C-alpha cells in the first residue's frame, strides 16, 4: 500500500540485492520458485503478485558488464526474478567515473528510466527508492549521480535512501578511489534524502571479534548488510506496538540539508556456540549496541558527538526497560550529546522476531536491535579522504584519462571546495559552541 | 562479449603462440581435433571472447599467424596442435626480414601489410562488440619489431578508440643473441610509445634465473621456458573469462596502472612456482603467494626494484580463495615495505579475484607491477645505442632502403627525454 | 446473417490469407476438413455451410502467377477451400504497374467479377469487402485497383475496407516501389471507405523486442497480422457488452471524405516464458497498447495528433475499468488531440477471449486489445514516400517500361500533385486554423 | 508453364551446355537415361519449364545445340548425357565460320539459320505458354558472335513481345584467345544494343582468379571452370523452378534492373564459394554471404567497382534461411557502403528468396548488378579495336564476303556514342 522500489548499481549492489532478496523470501515464507506452502497487506509492499500464485520483486537490476548479471541469472533464484528488470550493458566503467556518467551511461539511462516509470506507475502509493551501490566502482558512482538526477527531476518530493559503500582507510582495492569519491559525494550531495554507510573493513573487524569466524568471504558480509536492511524494513514490513516509517527516520535522523550522512549498526552479533551461554536481555544488547566495537563504519565515536539517534527493536520487547535502558544510556558519561538537542532519542519496536537464514553465520535470536546515529565521526573519514584525494591530485595524476573522457578543471576544483566547505560546516555544526 | 583479437609476428609469437592456445585448450576442455569435450557448462558460458562458435560444434580460434618466412608455419601446421586453426589466418611471406628495421617496415613490408589488414578487418567484423588487440611479438628481431610496429600504426588509426597490449620480449641485458640489438630496439621503442596503450616489457636471460633456480631445471628449453611465459599470459586476461568475486578486465588494468599516457612500461610477475618434486612440503596457502611475488627473485624482468620504486602494482589472484587475508596481507606488504612505494600516489595497489584455479593448483597469483626499475633497463639499452652508432657502424646498408641518417637523430633524443621524465618523477616532490 | 467477403490478391495476400483463414477456423472450432469433434451464428457471417457437415470459406482467392496458389492447393488446407474460386492467370506482373492495370488485368477480370455476384447472391445480407493487398508488387497494386472500380459500380454504397503492406522507409525489396505507390494511391483514393496501413519493418521490432524472437520467418509475422484482422470483426461473430458493427469504425474514424488512413496495433503481445511474470490486467494493456514503441507502423505518433481512436476489448472486461483506464489517457501528455474534437474514442467490448494457435509465438492470454486511431503521425509517411518519387520522375527513370504498356506521361503528373493535395489538406486541417 | 527456350551457340554454348544440363540434371532428380529416380515430388510439379514430359516417363529438354562444324557435336554425342537429347535438335554446319563476321553472318550463316528457325518455330508451338529464350554465345569466336546475332534478328522480329537472356562472354582483357578480336565484338555488339533485353557480361580470366583464389585449385581446367558458370546459369532461374516465400521471375529482373533500353549489360556474382578442405572452419551464417558477395575481387567480371558505382543491384537467395536477416543486412551493406550508390535512385536493391538450397550446401546467393564500371570494360575494346582499324589490318579479309568501308563507321559510332551515355549518367545530377 506503501510502495518502495530498490535499485541495484554494480557488482557490490547486485550480490548485496541477492543476499538481501534471499532474506526477504525467507521472512515473508516465499519458495524461491513464487510459491508459497500478521502473515497473509505486508509482501505487497515489496512482492507484487501476479495472476497466478507467484509474487515477483520489484527489483531493478543494472549493470555494465553482463557476468555479475549471467551470473545472478543462473542462480538459484532465476525463476523468481522478472526477466525484464535484468539490465545489462555490453562494457563496463572500469573505475572511470567519466565513463560511467558521461560516455557510455547515458546509453542505457533510457531504458532504465523507462523501466523505472513503468514500476512506479505499477504501484498505487509509492513511498521512495532504496539505492544499493558502491563507491569505488565506477560504473556504480557514474550511474548513482545520473539516476539521483534523473528521478529528482521526475519524481519531486519522495524518500531517497541510500546504502552504500565507503572506501575503508588502510583496507583498500582502486587507485582512483579518492577520484570517484569526491566526484560522486559532491555530485550527491544535493539530491539524497539520507545516506547510510558501510564499510568493508569494518564489517572485517567485526566478523573477526564478535563472531569469531577466521574465513570470512564476501558472503557474510553480504548477510550482515541484508540484516541491516531488513531491519530498517521491517517496520514498514510488519506491525507493532509502535510503528516508525521512512519519513520519521529522515525527520529525526538528518536536522540540515547537507547534514544527512548517518552510520548504521547492528546487534547482537555473537557465534552459535556462544549463544547458550549468553541471557540476551533487552539492556545488554542496547549496551552492546551503542558498544563503540560494533559500529560498521571504521570511526570511533569517542572522537566525536552524537547528533541523532534511532534505534528499532524487534521481537518480545516491553517498552518499559527500553525506556530504562535508553535513561541509563543517556545518564551514562561517555556518549556524549550536542546541547542544543536535549532530546536525541527515537524508539521504534516491532512484534516480528527476526528470522535467521539457513546455514547462516549467526544464531537464532528473539530479540533484534537496529541502530543508525547521525554523528560528527563521520568528519574525521570525509577528512582523510579529501587529504587522499588532494595528495593525488596534486601533481595529476589520471587526469589525463578523465579529461580524455569528457571532463574538465573546473568539476575537480569545485568538488574540491565543496567538501572542504561540507567538512567545514559539519565541523562548526557538530563542535559546541557559546550561545 | 568483448573479444579481443590475438595477433602473433616474428618467430616468437608463433612459438608462444603454438603454447599459448595450448593453455587455452586445456581450460576450456577442447580436444586438439577442435571438439569439445568437457563436462562443466561454465566454461563455455562465456567461449566467444577467444574462440568462435563454428558449424557442427567446432571452435576455431581467433588467431592471426604471420611471419616473414615459411619456416614457421611449416612446424605448426604440420605438427599437432594445428588441425583447429584456419588455413585462411596462416599469412606468411617469402623471405625474412634478416633482423633489419626498413627490410620489415619499409621495403617489403608494405605489400604484406595489406594482406593481413584484411583479414583482422574480416575478423572484427565477424566479432560481436570488439574490446581490444592482444599482440606478441619481439623487439630483437627484423619482422617481429619491424611489421609489428608498422601494423600497430595501421590499426590505430583505423581503431582509435580501442585498447591493445603488447607483449613484447625486451632483449636480454646480460646476453645479445643478435649482433645489432640496439639499433632495432630504439627505433621500435620511438615508434611504440606514441601509438601503443599498455606493454609488458619481459626478458629471455631473466626467464632463465627462475627455471633453473626456483624450479630447478637443469636444460630449460624453450618449450619449457614458454610454458611459464604463457601463465602469465593466461592470467591476466582470465578475469573476464572466467566469474570471480572482484573482476577485472583489460580496460581495468589500463586505467589503475597508466598514471601518464607516456608512462605504459610494465613488469610481470607469477606465483607460486615450485618443482614436482618439492611441492609436498609447501602449503599452498594464501600467505606466502604474496611474499614469494614481490621478492626480487621470483621476477619476470632483469631488473632489481631494490634500485627503484614501485608506481603501481595489480595483483589478480585466482582458485576459491578468501579475500580478507588478501588485503590484510597487501596491508602487511605495504607497511613492510613501506620505503619502496612512491609517496604521492596513496593506497598504490590493485587486486581482483577470479573464480577457477589454474589447472593442476589449488590457487595462483599474477602481479603486474608498473615500477621506476624500468629506468635503467632503458639506459643501458640507450648506453649501447649511443656508443655504436658514433662509430656510424652496421647502419651503411640501412639507409640502403628508404630510411636515412636523421631518423636516428629524432630515435635517440626522445630515448633520453622519455627516461628523463620517467626518472625526475620519481624524486619528484 | 450480415455477410462480408473477402478478396485476397498477390502473394501478399494469399500468404496473409493462409494464416488469416487458419485463425478463423480455430476461433469456430472447424477441423481443417471441415468436420467437428456463443455456439449452437457464430461461422454463418463467414463460413457458408454447405449441404454436408463442410463449412465452406467466403474467399476470393486471385493471382496472376500460378506460383503462390499452387501450395495452397497442395498444402493442409486443401479440402476446405471451395476449388472454384482459386482464380490464377499464367504469368505474372512482375511489379509492373501498368501490366496488371491495362495489358493482363483486363483479359481476367472479368473472371474474378463472375465469381463475386455469384457470391454476393448466395449471400442474404451482403455487409461489406475485405481486401488484402499490397502496394509495391504488381499484381498486388495494380489489378486491385481495378477490382476497387469494378466493385464500386456493381455495389453502389457498401463497406470497402482494405488491409494493405505500406512499403517501408529503410527496409526496400522492390526498386520501384515510389512507382507503384503513387499509382496505386491516386487511383484507389476515392474509392476506398478506409484502408488499415500495415508496415512490413515495424513487425520486426515488435516480434524483435516486445516478443523476443531472433528468427522472425514470414510464418511468424503473418501471425501477428491475422490478430488485428480477427479483431476488426470480432464482434459481428461472438456477442458482447457492446457490439460494434463495420459501420461503426467507418463512421468513427472517417471526419473527412479523403482523410480515412488508420493505423492497426495490437496488445497484449509477450513471450511464452515471460507470461508467468505479468499480472496481465485492463489498466496495463490500455498503456501497453498505446506506447509508440507498439504500434505496427513505423511512424512515432509523438510527431503528429491523434485524430481519432477506437478500441476493441474482449475476455473476461469489465466497463467500468475500461472508462477508468481510458479516462486517465486524456490526462497523460503523450496523447495529444485536435481542438474541434473534444470527445475522440470510441470503446467496444465483446465475450470471446482471444484463443492462440498451436505452434504459435504468443501465449495464452485473457484479454486483448486492438486499437485503430487515425492520427497525423500518418502524414509523414506519404510526404517522405513522396521525396523518392519526385526524385525519380526528375530524369525518368524506369519510365519506359511504363509508357510502352499502356500509360500515357500525363497520367503520373496528375498522381504527383493528387498526393501534394492529400498532403497539404491533411497537414492543414490537422494543424490548427485561426477561427 | 512459362516454358522457356535454351540456344546453344558456338563451341562455349555447347562446352556450356554440356555441363549445364548436368546440374538441371541432378536439381530435378533425372537419371543419364532419362527416366525420374527422384524421391520429392515438389520437383515434378514444374518440370515442364526445362524438361519436357514424353512417352513412358521420360524427359528431353528444351535445348537446341547448334554450330558450324561437326567437332562439337561429336564429343557430347558419343560421350555421356547425350542419350537424353533428342536427335532432332542436334544441328551442325560443314565448317567452322574461322573467326571471321562475315562468315558467320552472310556467307555461311545464311544457309544454316533456316534450318534451325524451323526446330525453333516447332518447339515453340509444343510449348503451352513460352515465356523467352535463353542464348549462351560467345563474343570473340566468329560462330557463335556472328550467326548469334544473325538469329537473335530472326527470332525478334517474329515474337516481339517477348524477353530473352544471353550469357555472352566478353573477351578477356589481358589475354587474347584470338588475335582478331575487337572487329567480332565491336560488329556484335552494334547489332546486340538493338534488339537485345538484358545481357550478362562475363569473362574468361576473371574466373580464373576466383578458383585460383578461393578453390585453391592449382590446375583449373574447362571441366571446373565451366561448372561456376552453371552455377550462376541455375542460381538466375530457379526462382521460376521452385517454390519460394518471395519469388522472382524473368519478367521481374528485366524491368528492375533496365532504367533505360541501351543500358542493359550487367554484372553476375556468385557466392559463397569455399574449397572441400577449408569448408569445416566456416560457419555457413547469411551475414558471411552478403559481405563475401559484395566485395569487388569476387567478381565474375574483370572490372572493379570501385572506380564506378552500383546503378541497380540484385539478390537471388536460396535455401532454408530466416529473412529478417538479409532484410536488415543490405541495409547495412548500403549504409556502410553508401559512396558507392547512384544518388538519385535509393533504395536501388532488388531482394527474392527461393525455397530449395543447392547442391550439397546449407545456403546461396546470387548477385547481379548492373553497374557503371562496365563503362571501363567498353572503353578498352574501342580503344584497341580504334588503333587496328586504323592501320586497315585483317580489313581485306573482311570486305571479301559482303562487308564494306562504312559498316565499321556506325559501329564506331555507336560504343563512343554509347560509353558516352553510359558514362554521362554516373556523374548526371
Ligand atoms: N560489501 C561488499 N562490497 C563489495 C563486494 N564486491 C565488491 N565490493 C566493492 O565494490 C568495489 C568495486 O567496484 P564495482 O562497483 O564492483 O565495480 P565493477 O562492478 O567491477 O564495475 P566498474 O566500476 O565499471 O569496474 C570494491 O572496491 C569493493 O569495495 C561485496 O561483495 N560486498
Ligand atoms: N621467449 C622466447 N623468445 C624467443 C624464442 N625464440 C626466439 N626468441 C627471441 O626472438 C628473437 C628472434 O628474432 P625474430 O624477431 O624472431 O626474427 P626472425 O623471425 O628470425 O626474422 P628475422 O628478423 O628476419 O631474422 C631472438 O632474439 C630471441 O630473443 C623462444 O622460443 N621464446
Ligand atoms: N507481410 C508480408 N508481406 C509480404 C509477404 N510476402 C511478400 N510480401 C510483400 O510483398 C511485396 C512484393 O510485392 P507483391 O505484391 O507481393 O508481388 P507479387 O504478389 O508476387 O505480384 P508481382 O508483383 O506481379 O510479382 C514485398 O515488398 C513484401 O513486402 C509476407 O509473407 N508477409
Ligand atoms: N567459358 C569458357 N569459354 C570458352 C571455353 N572454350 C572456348 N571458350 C571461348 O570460346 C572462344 C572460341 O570461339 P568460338 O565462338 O567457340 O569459335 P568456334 O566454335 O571454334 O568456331 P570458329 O569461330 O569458326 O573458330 C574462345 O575465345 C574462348 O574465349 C570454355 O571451355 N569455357
Ligand atoms: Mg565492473
Ligand atoms: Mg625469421
Ligand atoms: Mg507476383
Ligand atoms: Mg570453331
Amino acid at each position: 500500500m506503501r510502495e518502495c522500489i530498490s535499485i541495484h548499481v554494480g557488482q557490490a549492489g547486485v550480490q548485496i540485492g541477492n543476499a538481501c532478496w534471499e532474506l526477504y523470501c525467507l521472512e515473508h515464507g516465499i519458495q524461491p520458485d513464487g510459491q508459497m506452502p500478521h502473515h497473509h497487506d505486508s509482501f505487497n509492499t515489496f512482492f507484487s503478485e501476479t495472476g497466478a500464485g507467484k509474487h515477483v520483486p520489484r527489483a531493478v537490476f543494472v549493470d555494465l558488464e553482463p557476468t555479475v548479471i549471467d551470473e545472478v541469472r543462473t542462480g538459484t533464484y532465476r525463476q523468481l526474478f522478472h526477466p525484464e528488470q535484468l539490465i545489462t550493458g555490453k562494457e563496463d566503467a572500469a573505475n572511470n567515473y567519466a565513463r560511467g556518467h558521461y560516455t557510455i551511461g547515458k546509453e542505457i539511462i533510457d531504458l532504465v528510466l523507462d523501466r523505472i516509470r513503468k514500476l512506479a506507475d505499477q504501484c498505487t502509493g509509492l513511498q521512495g527508492f532504496l539505492v544499493f551501490h558502491s563507491f569505488g566502482g565506477g560504473t556504480g558512482s557514474g550511474f548513482t549521480s545520473l539516476l539521483m538526477e534523473r528521478l529528482s527531476v521526475d519524481y519531486g518530493k519522495k524518500s531517497k535512501l541510500e546504502f552504500s559503500i565507503y572506501p575503508a582507510p588502510q583496507v583498500s582495492t582502486a587507485v582512483v578511489e579518492p577520484y570517484n569519491s569526491i566526484l560522486t559525494t559532491h555530485t550527491t550531495l544535493e539530491h539524497s534524502d539520507c545516506a547510510f554507510m558501510v564499510d568493508n573493513e569494518a564489517i572485517y573487524d567485526i566478523c573477526r571479534r564478535n563472531l569469531d569466524i577466521e574465513r570470512p568471504t564476501y558472503t557474510n558480509l553480504n548477510r550482515l548488510i541484508s540484516q541491516i536492511v531488513s531491519s530498517i524494513t521491517a517496520s514498514l514490513r510488519f506491525d507493532g506496538a509502535l510503528n516508525v516509517d521512512l519519513t520519521n527516520f529522515q525527520t529525526n535522523l538528518v536536522p540540515y540539508p547537507r547534514i544527512h550522512f548517518p552510520l548504521a549498526t547492528y546487534a547482537p552479533v555473537i557465534s552459535a556456540e556462544k549463544a547458550y551461554h549468553e541471557q540476551l536481555s533487552v539492556a545488554e544488547i542496547t549496551n552492546a549496541c551503542f558498544e563503540p566495537a560494533n559500529q560498521m563504519v571504521k570511526c570511533d565515536p569517542r572522537h566525536g558527538k552524537y547528533m541523532a539517534c534511532c534505534l528499532l527493536y524487534r521481537g518480545d520487547v516491553v517498552p518499559k526497560d527500553v525506556n530504562a535502558a535508553i535513561a541509563t544510556i543517556k545518564t551514562k558519561r561517555s556518549i556524549q550529546f550536542v546541547d542544543w538537542c536535549p532530546t536525541g532519542f527515537k524508539v521504534g519496536i516491532n512484534y516480528q522476531p527476526p528470522t535467521v537464514v539457513p546455514g547462516g553465520d549467526l544464531a537464532k535470536v528473539q530479540r533484534a536491535v537496529c541502530m543508525l546515529s547521525n554523528t560528527t565521526a563521520i568528519a574525521e573519514a570525509w577528512a582523510r579522504l579529501d587529504h587522499k584525494f588532494d595528495l593525488m591530485y596534486a601533481k595529476r595524476a589520471f587526469v589525463h584519462w578523465y579529461v580524455g573522457e569528457g571532463m574538465e578543471e573546473g568539476e575537480f576544483s569545485e568538488a574540491r571546495e565543496d567538501m572542504a566547505a561540507l567538512e567545514k560546516d559539519y565541523e562548526e555544526v557538530g563542535v559546541d559552541s557559546v550561545e | 562479449m568483448r573479444e579481443i583479437v590475438h595477433i602473433q609476428a616474428g618467430q616468437c609469437g608463433n612459438q608462444i603462440g603454438a603454447k599459448f592456445w595450448e593453455v587455452i585448450s586445456d581450460e576450456h576442455g577442447i580436444d586438439p581435433s577442435g571438439n569439445y569435450v568437457g563436462d562443466s557448462d561454465l566454461q563455455l558460458e562465456r567461449i566467444s571472447v577467444y574462440y568462435n562458435e563454428a558449424s557442427s560444434h567446432k571452435y576455431v580460434p581467433r588467431a592471426i599467424l604471420v611471419d616473414l618466412e615459411p619456416g614457421t608455419m611449416d612446424s605448426v601446421r604440420s605438427g599437432a596442435f594445428g588441425h583447429l586453426f584456419r588455413p585462411d589466418n596462416f599469412i606468411f611471406g617469402q623471405s625474412g626480414a634478416g633482423n633489419n628495421w626498413a627490410k620489415g617496415h619499409y621495403t617489403e613490408g608494405a605489400e604484406l601489410v595489406d594482406s593481413v589488414l584484411d583479414v583482422v578487418r574480416k575478423e572484427c567484423e565477424n566479432c560481436d562488440c570488439l574490446q581490444g588487440f592482444q599482440l606478441t611479438h619481439s623487439l630483437g628481431g627484423g619482422t617481429g619489431s619491424g611489421m609489428g610496429t608498422l601494423l600497430i600504426s595501421k590499426v590505430r588509426e583505423e581503431y582509435p578508440d580501442r585498447i591493445m597490449n603488447t607483449f613484447s620480449v625486451v632483449p636480454s641485458p646480460k646476453v645479445s643473441d643478435t649482433v645489432v640489438e640496439p639499433y632495432n630496439a630504439t627505433l621500435s621503442i620511438h615508434q611504440l610509445v606514441e601509438n601503443t596503450d599498455e606493454t609488458y616489457c619481459i626478458d629471455n636471460e631473466a626467464l632463465y634465473d627462475i627455471c633453473f633456480r626456483t624450479l630447478k631445471l637443469a636444460t630449460p628449453t624453450y618449450g619449457d621456458l614458454n610454458h611459464l611465459v604463457s601463465a602469465t599470459m593466461s592470467g591476466v586476461t582470465t578475469s573476464l573469462r572466467f566469474p570471480g568475486q572482484l573482476n577485472a578486465d583489460l580496460r581495468k588494468l589500463a586505467v589503475n596502472m597508466v598514471p601518464f599516457p607516456r608512462l605504459h612500461f610494465f613488469m610481470p610477475g607469477f606465483a607460486p612456482l615450485t618443482a614436482r618434486g618439492s611441492q609436498q612440503y609447501r602449503a599452498l596457502t594464501v600467505p606466502e603467494l604474496t611474499q614469494q611475488m614481490f621478492d626480487a627473485k621470483n621476477m619476470m624482468a632483469a631488473c632489481d626494484p631494490r634500485h627503484g620504486r614501485y608506481l603501481t602494482v595489480a595483483t589478480v589472484f585466482r582458485g576459491r580463495m578468501s579475500m580478507k587475508e588478501v588485503d590484510e596481507q597487501m596491508l602487511a606488504i605495504q607497511s613492510k615495505n613501506s620505503s619502496y612505494f612512491v609517496e604521492w600516489i596513496p593506497n598504490n595497489v590493485k587486486v581482483a579475484v577470479c573464480d577457477i584455479p589454474p589447472r593442476g593448483l589449488k590457487m595462483s597469483s599474477t602481479f603486474i607491477g608498473n615500477s621506476t626499475a624500468i629506468q635503467e633497463l632503458f639506459k643501458r639499452i640507450s648506453e649501447q645505442f649511443t656508443a655504436m652508432f658514433r662509430r656510424k657502424a652496421f647502419l651503411h646498408w640501412y639507409t640502403g632502403e628508404g630510411m636515412d641518417e636523421m631518423e636516428f637523430t629524432e630515435a635517440e633524443s626522445n630515448m633520453n627525454d622519455l627516461v628523463s621524465e620517467y626518472q625526475q618523477y620519481q624524486d619528484a616532490t
